């Protein structure tokens, strides 16, 4: 979620403030610097589970090709809705089909 | 298709548990496997931390540049490979 | 997309123009090039505001007419396409359409012969549209 | 509107072939080329 | 568009584009700037339509890191024209217009060739890079070349 | 700041905890082999491997 | 006989899928969820044939 | 049989069907005669051979 | 490591081709050029994206 300045539009580089022992966020094409609300700088992981639910759309239901199921909807309690599995192309993707309703479209698992 | 056929010791060849131990020994699991997350928190104070995930733990353990390299691990991997943190 | 498809079926768009709609991408493409490949298909009424839903748009009237060769107020396959019962489709457009193998499947069936083919189970979608 | 039999489909297909035929695509492409393409190239 | 770099090899995952009538690749940010979107905010918003997808932000970040020597249309264009596969010594007099030609034309010609329509070209570049990264994120399948 | 990330990368990779280098995975294959017996006959004998 | 055998095999595959959906199917060593799932179903169908 | 289409083998079935017929199980024997989809799958196999 | 490039660039001043060497000094972000006939040299800061073509073009612009 990297951001820029509101008058220079260049990205903010976190440069340490040696004197005050505070983290700042200073650009380079301008002298506009602000406070650092959170000491986080860079965050990287190897066990990633992001993107499973990022494939949610509202036009899913109308599509006829989407299968039709008999599971119960905790929100609408309807008996005509579809379901789908995660859109992760990683080789470690599972078969936990993300059941979806036609009113709330909540992703919940029947495990 | 690189593949090895490793014969175990006569005792271990009939011993399932020692076979498991030997395999675990040979298996080349590196720290990359065990790691779960890596986050760089800027901790200005070397004496303590401003993060609640380990503030209590690091403080209880206690009793330079301030950049801190903080990484997370997956309990399942360490316990399955039997090596502790 | 609904109105554009209507315009095409009415003949107000050249049938070979393909109206492809992508949902998971939230995209909506249309193509008019030269060199695409297409084949015709019957138009199964699918809008749940009439009895004809789940039923073929074409009717015995049209077959009788085509046999005649002249419509009653040359009536050929082109008249069929333009009248709203058959529309061409390509591979890309096929990407997002559910088809019945035969007109019979359009109605759910109820036997057990020992010397004939057996239809696929097709039980993964308890409701079909 | 009773059910559409197989012979109905065969009727439709016969009408289709009669309108277009076998090599319709070859002839349509070549005629379109002669009518429009050459001129636009020039 | 080639996504350079390997896994912890090649350092940052820089994206270098290939253009017609050139002998060397170009960073994406440079072509963004040379076509009208010089600032970084416009560039990132055009490329990215999922702000929460921090992975895109950090993976295109190296381009941002190297895309700071260039800050205006003009040095960007000359950079493009400085590798225009043309003669040697077209100087900043005519080389800039050579770059502007090779950018207005010869690039995405199916979209347009007139001036004042770089918005279309930039939006198309953004879509292309977004799709490329998504494939690089394995959130969707690469199209089947036999399809 | 960049040096910290570089250390993070070199750490994630160039540290080896256990096992011979170059062994992605190992399999607890079971084996059967003809083995001579006391009487002189040859008898099967399941052995791990 | 053969029709009912086919029905039984299809039912077995049905239940195998039902389990694999629910992260309750055992993972074969050396293979992932999908690969082991496919291998199991293929073995089932070949055996039924 | 791969899902050459979007999340299915042939457009006639709905998305994400894993049942045998849905991924290339020819249920009937030659004497009974194949159904269309199964005939196509058989064609794929023969071409591959 | 400094590279001495005998590039095919021509010199504006000495009327000789291949008498120009566009040396590279990235250590201190400096440009150097050596000529072979009139021995003239051009100096200019260079960044990671600069190349002998860029140095040559900047030299031409400076000369004019
Ligand atoms: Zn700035
Ligand atoms: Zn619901
Ligand atoms: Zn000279």
């Amino acid at each position: 979620s990297f951001r820029f300045c509101l008058e220079c539009n260049n990205m903010l580089y976190p440069k340490e403030d040696k004197e005050n022992q505070r983290l700042l966020y200073s650009c380079r094409n301008c002298d506009y610097t602000e406070l650092a609300e959170d000491p986080k700088v860079y965050r990287h992981e190897l066990i990633t589970n992001i993107g499973e639910t990022a494939g949610i759309v509202d036009d899913i239901g109308q599509d006829p090709t989407l299968p039709r199921s008999d599971k119960e909807c905790p929100e609408c309690h309807s008996r005509d809705c579809v379901f789908f599995q995660s859109q992760q192309r990683r080789k470690d993707t599972n078969m936990t089909l993300f059941y979806v309703c036609l009113n709330c479209k909540k992703t919940f698992r029947d495990e | 298709t690189p593949a090895l056929t490793v014969y175990l010791d006569r005792e271990i060849a009939l011993d399932i548990e020692k076979a498991k131990v030997i395999q675990s020994s040979i298996e080349y699991t590196t720290l990359k496997n065990v790691t779960s997350a890596t986050e760089i928190y800027y901790d200005p104070d070397p004496t303590s931390t401003v993060i609640e995930e380990d503030f209590d733990t690091v403080e209880a353990y206690f009793s330079q540049s301030p950049w801190l390299l903080r990484l997370e691990l997956d309990r399942a991997r360490m316990l399955d490979k039997q090596l502790t943190m | 997309v609904s109105t554009m498809r209507d315009l095409r079926r009415s003949g107000a768009i050249s049938p070979e123009v393909s109206i492809i709609r992508d949902i998971r991408e939230r995209e909506f493409k249309i193509f008019t090039d030269v060199g695409r490949v297409y084949r015709p298909l019957f138009i199964v009424e699918d809008d749940e505001s009439k009895d004809n839903k789940g039923e073929l748009r074409i009717t015995k009237e049209h077959i009788r007419k085509i046999q005649q060769g002249y419509d009653d107020d040359v009536y050929g396959w082109s008249s069929l396409v333009t009248s709203g019962v058959i529309e061409y489709v390509d591979g890309e457009e096929e990407e997002t359409i559910m088809i019945a193998m035969t007109p019979e499947d359009l109605q759910t069936r109820s036997l057990n012969d020992t010397a004939k083919r057996i239809k696929p189970e097709m039980s993964t979608s308890s409701h079909h549209t | 509107d009773d059910t559409i039999t197989t012979e109905d489909c065969w009727t439709v297909i016969s009408a289709f072939f009669e309108e277009k035929g076998l090599v319709s695509q070859q002839l349509d492409s070549f005629d379109e080329f002669m009518e429009t393409s050459i001129q636009d190239l020039v | 568009i080639k996504l350079y770099g390997r896994e912890d090899k090649g350092t940052g995952r820089t994206i270098k584009a290939t253009l017609p009538y050139v002998k060397q690749d170009i960073p994406i940010v440079i072509v963004f700037r040379a076509l009208g979107v010089v600032p970084d905010g416009e560039i990132l918003q055009h490329i990215c339509y999922d702000e929460n997808d921090w992975q895109m932000l950090e993976m295109l970040k190296p381009c941002i890191e190297e895309g700071f020597v260039i800050q205006d249309k003009e040095v960007a264009l000359d950079f493009i024209g400085r590798r225009g596969s043309a003669a040697l010594g077209i100087r900043r007099e005519k080389r800039i217009q050579y770059a502007k030609d090779i950018l207005q034309k010869e690039l995405l010609p199916h979209i347009t060739q007139e001036e004042g329509f770089e918005t279309r070209k930039t939006f198309f570049l953004g879509y292309m890079v977004n799709r490329l990264l998504l494939c690089a994120l394995e959130r969707k399948d690469q199209d089947d070349r036999d399809h | 700041d960049q040096m910290l990330k570089r250390i993070e990368a070199h750490m994630l990779d160039l540290i080896a905890l256990r096992g011979i280098p170059g062994i992605s995975k190992v399999y607890m294959v079971k084996h059967k082999v003809s083995v001579p017996d006391e009487s002189g006959e040859y008898k099967n004998e399941e052995l791990w491997a | 006989e053969i029709t009912h055998a086919i029905s039984s095999a299809k039912e077995q595959v049905q239940e195998i899928i039902y389990k694999a959906q629910h992260n309750e199917l055992e993972l074969k060593p050396g293979m992932t969820l999908r690969e082991s799932f496919e291998g199991e179903v293929s073995r089932t169908l070949n055996d039924a044939r | 049989i791969a899902f050459g289409f979007a999340d299915r083998s042939l457009p006639h079935f709905t998305k994400d069907d894993f049942s045998p017929e849905s991924k290339g199980f020819v249920e009937n024997s030659y004497l009974r005669g194949l159904t269309p989809q199964e005939f196509f799958f058989h064609a794929m196999a023969g071409r591959e051979g | 490591i400094k590279q001495k490039l005998e590039t095919q660039f021509t010199c504006l001043f000495c009327n000789h081709d291949n008498s120009v060497v566009c040396t590279l000094d990235k250590k201190n972000s400096i440009g150097l050029l050596e000529c072979k006939k009139c021995n003239l040299s051009f100096q200019a800061p260079i960044n990671s994206l600069s190349q002998p073509i860029d140095i040559y073009s900047d030299w031409i612009d400076a000369c004019e």
